[PDB]
């Protein structure tokens, strides 16, 4: 019959798109952003199912862009150091030494100019052999001189990670799954909608998940195509694991002028016997958690194959050892002892330190840090691992697993897996039998 | 799927015929149809194409002023007409279907102008041939 | 691989037509005021978008202050003063375009605005509260 | 808009890869976000059969030896494992603008 | 509630949308690198709200939230019976069943708005 | 050779006047929320692309637009949009004053009234929002029985 | 050639064979017809003779 | 002009080139009309080492 149309306002409509997000509340954070809100805001709904595709949402990509941009924002008013590629005559130090730290420290003297164009000066300090390469007694240079030049870090603003919320602009929404036993992907049946996220700490890590989140039920394992080894494997724990790390030595630092308004921070003399900086974890909880992992692996694997661990593939020192940011400084700790186990009270973790730091794979930059005077402790948790899978086996025997994944993107996929941005359209139409009275 | 190309024959110049093409096994109101042409011992040639809802029509560069094509959605049957013939218009005449399912039209809010969208083909039938002759 | 199926009017197509006839295509312009998106370059993009926002809000405010807001064309109670033009009602509606009329009256704009504001305030709202009480 | 086949024809032998080009005369980057180049093959005395659509996307129910390649400058093909069933004529076809155009002809046979 | 009527039938969630309407009558009430993003976010919010208010204000439906109009519903867009729609379908399914004919519906509402309502009103004003 | 002439009400022309009489220049007073410079600004609107200063001008313009939107939207929440004044259905609370109207409407100005009533604010906002909600849609739903 | 820390320079090597002279080449008669059309339009506003 | 300025920012400044040039002429299998154009010149310059 007579069928006329009504226009409705305020109708719940999902639309699947992606826009630009919004700040919330130090180098990483700001001295000024919007303050947060104390009240939570979340409404559970029902009878709504949707597949949330992991590895795809560019919130990881936006976070990646923004973090590298803020990292470059940091070193802008800092000072160039281009007169430092002068030649280095060096000698060795054999005083107050433990025999495991032999040959590391380098006593190196060189010419370097004052603020007077007519006047230079003799300058000597102590360096690490790891950051110093050989040109040819024997004279050396730094590693950076046939590549990108380097700046001095502005020694005022700290490095500590801060919980960062993300938020959406108005008229938008954020969807969030609720499955405790959620896979990598698949149609989540339980829907929760929020306006803003939880606190997120952006820790640089190379082998583990320090200060990360925790899974609810048990160990759960994430990858797309388990049959292929082209993807990595993401594995999260259930309970945290303690680890301490410290620097034993009595650090000192002098201060040497360069030019007008320029002051380099060289190395001062160290007092006391010298040991190796190192780390320490437990063993029993480690054994129990690895037993849990071996239990959880064989669901999607051979239930009666052999599981073995080994050292990593070797090569780059970026992917070889675990690296992190305790004490405002970067440590290189091999963890070959943790993976001396096959299947079917404390542990010593000796470490290495470098003074010259090359950041992300862009080789057009170079960063330098000054020493921090004193003695530094550091405590942290452990929440999950990154693994790979080899290939070429003879029908489910001798499976060797190794950690890899030199990328910061999966570090943020491992948090933002729950999330997806949905546009809202509050305007709809529908027909009816009613009439329009003039 | 079922798709035949009936209608062979032989004529002198100056005639007028009617051609048929029977379809099956698809929802006929959605798809567009073409008309291709293959000269003897030669390659292919496009002639004409009708719209999905049978309202838009284009021709080749030759017969603009000769032909007429129309669609019967009820009988699911194509009707083609070729008038004022020439002997050198002898070729293979086939009645084939676009692959991709088109959809509804689009109405821009900038001076209206309803637009359509086309693409190429997947399925060819057997074929037919009318040789326009002299004797 | 396209065709063209024109149905509705053009954007500013009726501009060469007469006023009383071209009054029936007023929808298309307001339909096409705030679209087109449908380093330095994004800078001037945002510049353009802000300018569009500002002009549209300006004209909606001028609508809203008058008692002819929300809807399209309406009436008022200001009688015409013949000091501006003196036509005999056919020469405008049947014999004149819009650019011609705009060049005829582009000195008297602000007075007409102010007097419409005057009659919209006065004897309409205080008069309303007079009528809102016995 | 014109379009040429490159080269003309070739006799082939088994145990060999294959590659057949079709030079464009324009660039046909569609506003949908791709390019309208299709291939389809016929056999003598028979009807054509669709080879490959979406530039590089094998048609449904086709052996894995058939894929596509190329961008708006010029295009090629990609066939491994030459078999006697893969003879006939191979045509490239424009489906961007009216009027359409076609590839000329590729004679494909064995070698004596 | 804030989008509380999600997993419901259209005819089922046909009465309590006014509480949704008052609850969706908010958003700005109850108040460097990142500031550029904040500016762009504010720009997006303003543009979306003005888009909605423009599209309301053109039609005769810019007062209340439900209304009536003078367009006969053409059977070319859908063909489903009335109770079939109002008792066996969500909003998203109806959305995907109508999201190709939307612009034509807008244009027909626009022409119904202009024609026979304002110039007709203008002839009605002359006594 | 510039000579001046006839007059009008003007901007802020009644800030020291009786409220019952000063209530009628609301138009000219309220026009200039988005202007005040109603003049060749467009050139500097164009070429200020590579500096912070046009960015701050952009800040200012967007902020002013948002303030106008906040005011008009908050009026739009109530059922008094598109008007200059409106009466309503909240009875006045005589706890707030008991002055007669003959002093307010004849020997009192606006800034005086501002300094008087400046603490009763959000209570009035809540009561107006309540009467624009309660029976303005509920009994209106009950008035939607046709 | 490297010149500095993070700086390198691109210097010219050698040339095989001859040392020739770059140049351009056009048609001739189309140029003549073009200038004929040009002076045909030029006589429309100046003195023709 | 703005985009052309935007291009030339991140590249390399060529300050160590304003030096003295000891030179010689080019001879090997040359067309005589091209005599005078090309010149073989040499100079001193620093490497990445200071
Ligand atoms: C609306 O609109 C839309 C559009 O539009 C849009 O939007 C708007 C807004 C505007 O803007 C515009 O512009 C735009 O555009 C529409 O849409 C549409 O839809 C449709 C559906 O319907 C479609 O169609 C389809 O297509 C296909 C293709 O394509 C696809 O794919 C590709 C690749 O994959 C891609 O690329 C594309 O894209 C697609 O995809 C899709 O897309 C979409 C869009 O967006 C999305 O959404 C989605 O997601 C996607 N997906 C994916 C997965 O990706 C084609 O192919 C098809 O066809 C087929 O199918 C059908 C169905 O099934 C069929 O039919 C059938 O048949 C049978 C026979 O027997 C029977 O039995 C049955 O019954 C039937 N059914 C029916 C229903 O009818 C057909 O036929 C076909 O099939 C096939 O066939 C063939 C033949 O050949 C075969 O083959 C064979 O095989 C054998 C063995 O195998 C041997 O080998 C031989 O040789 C061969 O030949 C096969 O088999 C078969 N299959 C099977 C399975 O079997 C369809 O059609 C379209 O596309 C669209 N569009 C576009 C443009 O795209 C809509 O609709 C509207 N509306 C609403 C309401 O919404
Ligand atoms: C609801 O809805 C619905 C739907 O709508 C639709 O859809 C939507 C979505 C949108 O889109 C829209 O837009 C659409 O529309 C509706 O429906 C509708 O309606 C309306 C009304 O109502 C309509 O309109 C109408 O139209 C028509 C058209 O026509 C055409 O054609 C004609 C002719 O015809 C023809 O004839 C012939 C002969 O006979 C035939 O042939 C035959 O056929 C048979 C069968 O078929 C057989 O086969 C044989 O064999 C053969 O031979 C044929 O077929 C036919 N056809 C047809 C189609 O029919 C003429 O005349 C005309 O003119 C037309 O034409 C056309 O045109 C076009 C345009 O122009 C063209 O195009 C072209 O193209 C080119 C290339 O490119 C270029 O582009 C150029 O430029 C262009 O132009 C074409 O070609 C042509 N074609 C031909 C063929 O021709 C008309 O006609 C009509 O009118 C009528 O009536 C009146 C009354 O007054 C008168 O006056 C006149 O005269 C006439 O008669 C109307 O207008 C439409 O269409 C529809 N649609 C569809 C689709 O269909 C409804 O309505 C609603 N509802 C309500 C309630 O409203
Ligand atoms: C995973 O998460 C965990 C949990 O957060 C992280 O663990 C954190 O690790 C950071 C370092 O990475 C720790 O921060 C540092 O702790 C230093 C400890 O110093 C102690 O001794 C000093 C005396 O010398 C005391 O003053 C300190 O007191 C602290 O605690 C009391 C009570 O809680 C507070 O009231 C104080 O305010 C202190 O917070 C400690 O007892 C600490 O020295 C250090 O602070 C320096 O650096 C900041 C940077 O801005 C300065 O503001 C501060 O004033 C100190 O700087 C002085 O010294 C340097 C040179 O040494 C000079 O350059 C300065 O000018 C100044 O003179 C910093 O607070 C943190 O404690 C620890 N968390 C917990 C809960 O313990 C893990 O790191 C993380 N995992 C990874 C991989 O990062
Ligand atoms: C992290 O880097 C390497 C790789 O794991 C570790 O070096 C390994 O140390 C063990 C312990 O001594 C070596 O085992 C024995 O070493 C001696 C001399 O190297 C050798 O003669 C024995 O046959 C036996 O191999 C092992 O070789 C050595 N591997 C390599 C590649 O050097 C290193 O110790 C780890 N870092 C820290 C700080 O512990
Ligand atoms: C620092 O510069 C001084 C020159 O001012 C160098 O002193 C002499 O350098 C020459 C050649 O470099 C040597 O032959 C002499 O034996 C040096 N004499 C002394 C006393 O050093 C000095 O070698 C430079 N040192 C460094 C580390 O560059
Ligand atoms: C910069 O430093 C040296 C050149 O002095 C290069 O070091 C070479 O590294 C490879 C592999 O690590 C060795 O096989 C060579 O023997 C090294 N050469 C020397 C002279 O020690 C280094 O690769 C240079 N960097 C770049 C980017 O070229
Ligand atoms: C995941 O990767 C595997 C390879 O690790 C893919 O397996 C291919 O499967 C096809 C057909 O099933 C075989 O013809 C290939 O030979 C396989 N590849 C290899 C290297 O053997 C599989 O397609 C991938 N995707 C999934 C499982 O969705
Ligand atoms: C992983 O670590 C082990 C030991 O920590 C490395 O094994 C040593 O490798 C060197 C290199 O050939 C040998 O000279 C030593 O004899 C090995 N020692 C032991 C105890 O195995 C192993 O090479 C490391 N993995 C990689 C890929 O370098
Ligand atoms: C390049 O460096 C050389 C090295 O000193 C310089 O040429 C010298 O000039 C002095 C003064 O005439 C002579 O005593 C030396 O014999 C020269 N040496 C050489 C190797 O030429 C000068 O600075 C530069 N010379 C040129 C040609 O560029
Ligand atoms: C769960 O994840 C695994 C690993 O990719 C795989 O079986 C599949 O993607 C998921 N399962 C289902 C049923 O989707
Ligand atoms: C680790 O650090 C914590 C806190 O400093 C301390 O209680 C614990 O004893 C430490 N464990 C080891 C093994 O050093
Ligand atoms: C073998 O694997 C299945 C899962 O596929 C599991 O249920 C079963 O317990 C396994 N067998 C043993 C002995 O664990
Ligand atoms: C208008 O009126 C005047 C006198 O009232 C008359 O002379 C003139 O012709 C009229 N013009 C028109 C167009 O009606
Ligand atoms: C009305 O709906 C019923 C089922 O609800 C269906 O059987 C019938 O065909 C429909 N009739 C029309 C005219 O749509
Ligand atoms: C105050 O203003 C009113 C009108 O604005 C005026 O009548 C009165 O004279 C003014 N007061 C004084 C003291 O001038
Ligand atoms: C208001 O006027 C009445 C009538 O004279 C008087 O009784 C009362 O006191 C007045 N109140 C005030 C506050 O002026
Ligand atoms: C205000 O004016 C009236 C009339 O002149 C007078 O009665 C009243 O007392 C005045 N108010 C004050 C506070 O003086
Ligand atoms: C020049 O002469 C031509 C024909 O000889 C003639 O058409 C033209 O008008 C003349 N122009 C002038 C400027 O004398």
């Amino acid at each position: 019959e007579n069928l006329w149309v009504t226009v409705y306002y305020g109708v719940p409509v999902w639309k699947d798109a992606e826009t630009t997000l919004f700040c919330a509340s130090n180098v990483w954070a700001t001295h000024a952003c919007v303050p947060t809100d104390p009240n939570p805001q979340e409404i559970h709904l029902e009878n709504v199912t949707e597949e949330f595709n992991m590895w795809k949402n560019n919130m990881v990509e936006q976070m990646h862009t923004d973090i590298i941009s803020l990292w470059d924002q940091s070193l802008k008013p800092c000072v160039k150091l281009t007169p430092l590629c002068v030649t280095l005559q060096c000698t060795n130090v054999t005083n107050n030494i433990t025999d495991d730290m032999r040959g590391e420290l380098k006593n190196c003297s060189f010419n370097m100019t004052t603020e007077l164009r007519d006047k230079k000066q003799k300058v000597y300090s102590l360096f690490y052999r790891l950051d110093v390469v050989q040109i040819n007694n024997k004279e050396y240079r730094l590693i950076n001189c046939n590549t990108s030049a380097i700046t001095q870090a502005c020694p005022k603003v700290s490095f500590e990670p801060i919980p960062i919320h993300y938020c959406a602009p108005a008229g938008f929404a954020i969807l969030k799954c609720k499955d405790k036993k959620f896979n990598g992907t698949g149609p989540c049946p339980s829907v929760s909608t929020v306006q803003c996220t939880h606190g997120i700490k952006p820790v640089v890590s190379t082998q583990l998940l320090l200060n990360g989140s925790l899974a609810e039920e048990e160990v759960m394992i994430r990858s797309e195509n388990i049959t292929n080894n082209a993807k990595n494997i993401l594995v999260q724990f259930n309970t945290p694991v303690q680890i301490n790390c410290t620097r034993p030595n009595n650090n000192t630092r002098k201060s040497i002028r360069i030019g007008p308004g320029q002051a380099f921070y060289a190395t001062g003399d160290i007092i006391g016997d010298i040991r190796q900086a190192h780390c320490t974890v437990s063993k029993a909880t480690w054994n129990e958690t690895l037993g849990k992992v071996v239990k959880q692996l064989r669901k999607h694997f051979g239930n009666n194959t052999i599981i073995r661990f080994a050292n990593s593939s070797g090569g780059d020192l970026e992917v070889t050892t675990h690296s992190f940011n305790c004490g405002g400084e970067f440590f290189y700790c091999n963890t070959s002892g943790l993976f001396n186990s096959t299947w079917i009270d404390s542990i010593t973790l000796p470490c290495r330190i470098k003074q010259i730091i090359n950041m992300w794979q862009r080789i057009g930059q170079a960063m330098y840090a000054p020493p921090i005077q004193g003695v530094i402790r550091c405590v942290s948790n452990i929440t999950g691992l990154i693994l790979t899978r080899d290939g070429g086996s003879t029908n489910s025997t001798t499976e060797t697993f190794r950690p890899g994944g030199g990328d910061m993107r999966d570090n943020w996929r491992s948090e933002l897996y729950k999330y997806k941005v949905v546009k809202i359209e509050p305007l709809g139409v529908a027909p009816t039998r009613a009439k329009r009275r003039v | 799927v079922q798709l035949v190309e009936s209608g062979g024959g032989v004529v002198q110049p100056g005639k007028s015929v009617r051609l048929s093409c029977v379809v099956s096994d698809f929802p006929f109101s959605k798809y567009p149809m073409y008309w291709v042409r293959q000269a003897p011992g030669k390659g292919l040639e496009w002639v004409a194409a009708i719209s999905g809802d049978a309202w838009h029509v284009v021709y080749s560069n030759s017969v603009q002023g000769r032909f007429l094509v129309s669609r019967d959605n009820v009988k699911n049957t194509l009707y083609l007409e070729m008038n004022s013939l020439k002997i050198e218009d002898t070729a293979v005449y086939r009645c084939a279907r676009m692959f991709q399912e088109s959809g509804p039209p689009r109405l821009d809010r900038w001076s209206g102008r309803n637009y359509y969208y086309y693409s190429g083909m997947d399925v060819w039938g057997q074929g037919t041939t009318v040789t326009v002759s002299s004797a | 691989a396209v065709g063209i199926g024109a149905v509705f009017l053009g954007f500013l197509g009726a501009a060469g037509s007469t006023m009383g006839a071209a009054s029936m295509t007023l929808t298309v312009q307001a339909r096409n005021l705030l679209s087109g998106i449908v380093t330095v370059w994004g800078i001037k993009q945002l510049q353009a978008r802000v300018l569009a926002v500002e002009r549209y809000l300006r004209d909606q405010q001028l609508l809203g202050i008058w008692g002819c807001s929300g809807k399209l064309i309406c009436t008022t109670n200001v009688p015409w003063n013949s000091s501006w033009s003196n036509r005999n009602l056919s020469e405008i509606w049947d014999n004149m375009t819009w650019l011609q009329w705009d060049k005829e009256i582009s000195n008297y704009t602000q007075i007409i605005y102010g007097l419409l504001e005057e009659s919209q305030n006065q004897q309409e709202k205080n008069e309303q509260d007079l009528l809102a009480l016995d | 808009i014109v379009m040429t086949q490159t080269p003309l024809s070739l006799s082939v032998t088994p145990g060999q890869p294959a590659s057949i080009s079709c030079k464009s005369s324009e660039s046909l980057r569609q506003s949908n976000g791709k390019t309208s180049l299709y291939w389809y093959r016929q056999k003598p005395g028979q009807s054509p059969q669709l080879l490959v659509f979406e530039v590089s996307n094998r048609f449904s129910g086709v052996s894995d030896r058939f894929v596509g390649s190329g961008s708006g400058t010029d295009f090629t093909l990609r066939i491994s494992r030459v078999e006697a069933e893969d003879v006939g004529f191979y045509y490239c076809m424009q489906s961007k603008d009216f009027p359409l155009t076609f590839g000329g002809g590729t004679k494909v046979d064995l070698k004596r």
